């Protein structure tokens, strides 16, 4: 069935540096994907629910965009507290694949 | 009563759930044992001309 | 706010049987759609059941599918997922969530049907593991 491919699997990080992680599909989904993080012993959080919204609650400094099977997040790590692993989940299909999950984190 | 329903659409091979506030006088029990499934009184005897 | 929380996981022996729950409260659990994910150890999340407000066309995955099955109480305002046949690759920390946008609107067969949605709110997952 339908499953997602993310990219960076890995990366290091600073404050103020911008990374941005990206995540690409076999099949068109259009816009319907969202993007979460989740903090070690935490639960997985929403940050955006569609391919170009911003979640409620969340910081106007989160963003990321794509359609089509490209999709991408935008950081700008003017924080020290976004350190936790970063999943890109779609929907619009039965299975509702997850991704493979990006950790990012300071040097 | 803030009371939730199914209801019919324009598209015949679709459905849709909707909901609205009703006055208690205009609503009536039909089992008397769920609380819920509750009933337009008029149902029983005809159906009502919307203004 | 909402407050969802599930119990009832722990050890379990293979091919036995066992039975999850989920409980929720500050909203009206009878307009919105519950799923069911897991975190295995190590790798990505995985989507593995879901059912709808009414209790009905329940989905699952085809990694489970024939020996977990879903239910829930509308009722008592509560979620399960019996467990049946389970095996060692199950082991992970089952998370109980919640979609977005409730079920009113237009819809084909089942109230939430024809909209799409995302887990929004996820509870404190409970931990399931099985050895000999
Ligand atoms: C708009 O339209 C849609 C579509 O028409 C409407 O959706 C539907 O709305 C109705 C009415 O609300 C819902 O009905 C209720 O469904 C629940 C859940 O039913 C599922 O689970 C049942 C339990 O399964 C057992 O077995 C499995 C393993 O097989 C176990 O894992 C479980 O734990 C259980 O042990 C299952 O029986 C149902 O399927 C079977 O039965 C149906 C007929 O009932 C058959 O068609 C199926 O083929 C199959 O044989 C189904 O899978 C039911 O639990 C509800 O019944 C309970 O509640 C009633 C109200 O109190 C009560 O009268 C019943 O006796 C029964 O009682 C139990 O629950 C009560 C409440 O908690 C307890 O108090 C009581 O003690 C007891 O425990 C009821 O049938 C539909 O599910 C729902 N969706 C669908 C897809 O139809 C929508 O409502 C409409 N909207 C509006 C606003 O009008
Ligand atoms: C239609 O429904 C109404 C409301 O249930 C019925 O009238 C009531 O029936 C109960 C039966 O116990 C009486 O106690 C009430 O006094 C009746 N009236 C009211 C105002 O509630 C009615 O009989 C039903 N059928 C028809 C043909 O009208």
């Amino acid at each position: 069935d339908i499953q997602m491919t993310q990219s960076p699997s890995s990366l290091s990080a600073s404050v103020g540096d911008k990374v941005t992680i990206t995540c690409q599909a076999s099949q068109s989904i259009s816009s319907w994907l969202a993007w979460y993080q989740q903090k070690p012993g935490k639960a997985p959080k929403p940050l955006i629910y569609k391919a170009s919204s911003l979640e409620s609650g969340v910081p106007s400094r989160f963003s990321g965009s794509g359609s089509g099977t490209d999709f991408t997040l935008t950081i700008s790590s003017l924080q020290p507290e976004d350190f936790a692993t970063y999943y890109c989940q779609q929907y619009n299909s039965a299975p509702f694949s997850f991704g493979q999950g990006t950790e990012v984190e300071i040097k | 009563k803030n009371c939730s329903f199914n209801m019919t659409t324009e598209l015949r091979d679709k459905r849709q759930k909707v909901y609205s506030l009703f006055y208690r006088l205009d609503i009536v029990p039909i089992n008397e044992n769920q609380g819920s499934e509750y009933r337009l009184i008029n149902c029983n005897t005809s159906a009502c001309t919307q203004a | 706010e909402v407050q969802l929380v599930e119990s009832g996981g722990g050890l379990a022996k293979p091919g036995g049987s066992l039975r999850l729950s989920c409980a929720a409260s500050g909203f009206t659990f009878s307009n919105y759609w519950m799923n069911w994910v897991r975190q295995t150890p190590g790798k990505g999340l995985e989507w593995i059941s879901g059912i709808n407000s009414g209790g009905g066309s329940r989905s699952y995955a085809d990694s489970v599918m024939g020996r977990f099955i879903i239910s829930r109480d509308n009722s008592k305002n509560t979620l399960s997922l019996q467990m049946n046949s389970l095996r060692a690759e199950d082991t992970a920390v089952y998370y109980c969530a919640k979609v977005d946008d409730d079920d009113y609107g237009y819809f084909d067969t089942v109230p939430g049907d024809l909209k799409k949605y995302y887990l929004k709110y996820w509870g404190r997952g409970v931990l399931v593991t099985v050895s000999s």
